[PDB]
């Protein structure tokens, strides 16, 4: 079997070799890109490598069920402390990772 | 409740069936797309089997690695990212590294061209590397998420995040011990 | 069948609260209402209904067509038939005879 066609050729760029990720999502469908809901925050430790992201969420569009949202919000976060709520407003602003 | 009953058994009409289903469950009310009852197509709950994810309409295939390559050639010609993994140790000694017989990694190898891909008759592939052919093969297919991005650190701090793209298949890359032995018999 | 949330993976459930049904999770407000039908059931179970009108029961059921067994042929045994277990498994067919001091009854 002779080599036919594409014989195509190789080569390694090292411009990145420290700064390449690959993140991968088991519970999401590929189909389901992440890219259009706009990201808000992120973080990240060198060693032991671990990231954490927050991720926003529409509360206006009726897939939101605002009084289960503020029921939890109810739950979660104080009454009227507010002080270091994990949401601004009284329902859910955000989700993390 | 009733006790006296005369069963009948003569046939009956099949239409009659469908008339009396329509009526009972197709008296459609899916005009009543009112504001807090509208869907967004996009954001459907989903079937389980990531390839079947279209339980409610409007209204994997067999692949070869020389297949996928040629089809990225012919058919699409855009750019693409791929995800392959290599023996554990390449053919190469460590370049000036000054070595415990440590395995060569493509982390201490230099940039430019390492080789060629060789595609030969019947579709059989491999990965000319130096003096030695390794084969290659697709790995497991994948249905999720995998996000190619880059970390820019540019500071003790804080740095910056930039996706670079999503990964649609995998390669194998294995040495070819028959052909190791058959060049050098023991 | 059965669904999980985009959101958050787990298990839906079925509710009315409004003016209309919908498809909920248990942790977080997601939630699909449901305008149209979907065709696909969990196949319930109820047990083997043999005695429903045991005994010679009405008689609307006579029919004409029957057959006739091949070594002696008396004129006493009208046909019929059964089933397996479910709704998608085959029927079975039983002749069995029937008139003293022997053990008859053919498949
Ligand atoms: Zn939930």
């Amino acid at each position: 079997d002779d080599p036919v066609v594409q014989e195509i050729d190789v080569y390694l760029a090292k411009s990145l070799a420290e700064k390449l990720y690959l993140f991968q999502y088991p519970v999401r469908p590929a189909s389901m890109t992440y890219d259009d809901i706009p990201h808000l925050s992120a973080k990240i430790k060198p060693k032991q490598q671990k990231v954490e992201l927050e991720m926003a969420i529409d509360t206006l569009n009726p897939n939101y069920c605002r009084s289960k949202g503020e029921q939890i919000a109810l739950n979660v976060d104080g009454a009227c402390a507010d002080e270091t709520s994990t949401y601004s407003s009284k329902l859910m602003d955000k989700q993390t990772f | 409740r009733p006790e006296v009953i005369q069963s009948h058994s003569i046939f009956e009409q099949g239409p009659a069936e469908m008339m009396k289903k329509k009526g009972n469950w197709d008296k459609t009310v899916d005009v009543s797309d009112m504001g807090p009852s509208h869907i967004i197509n996009i954001k459907k709950e989903k079937r389980e089997t990531d390839e079947e994810t279209k339980q409610i309409l409007r209204m994997l295939p067999k692949d070869v690695s020389v297949a996928e390559l040629l089809r990225e050639l012919s058919l699409t010609k855009e750019e693409e990212l791929l995800f392959l993994q290599l023996p554990d140790t390449l053919p190469g000694q460590p370049p000036t590294q000054d070595i415990a017989e440590n395995a060569c990694t493509l982390a201490d190898l230099t940039e430019g061209q390492v080789g060629k891909l060789l595609i030969r008759k019947s579709g059989r592939v491999q990965l000319l590397l130096g003096k030695v052919t390794l084969d290659v093969t697709m790995g497991t297919a994948c249905s999720f998420l995998q996000e190619l991005v880059s970390v820019g650190l540019g500071d003790s701090r804080t740095g910056e995040m930039t996706v670079l793209g999503h990964v649609k298949h995998k390669l194998v890359c294995s040495p070819d011990f028959e052909s190791l032995l058959d060049h050098k018999h023991r | 069948m059965l669904l999980f949330c985009p959101g958050c993976g787990n298990g839906l459930i079925v509710e009315e609260g409004q003016r209309c049904h919908r498809f909920s999770c248990n942790t977080c407000p997601y939630v699909h209402n449901i305008t149209r039908k979907v065709t696909n059931r969990k196949y319930p179970k109820l047990k083997e209904v043999d005695d429903v009108l045991g005994g010679a029961a009405a008689w609307e059921n006579v029919d004409s067509t029957a057959e006739s067994c091949p070594k002696c042929e008396h004129p006493r045994a009208y046909f019929m038939q059964l089933q397996t277990r479910s709704a998608d498994e085959p029927m079975t067919t039983f002749y069995k005879c029937c008139n003293a001091q022997c053990g008859h009854r053919w498949r």
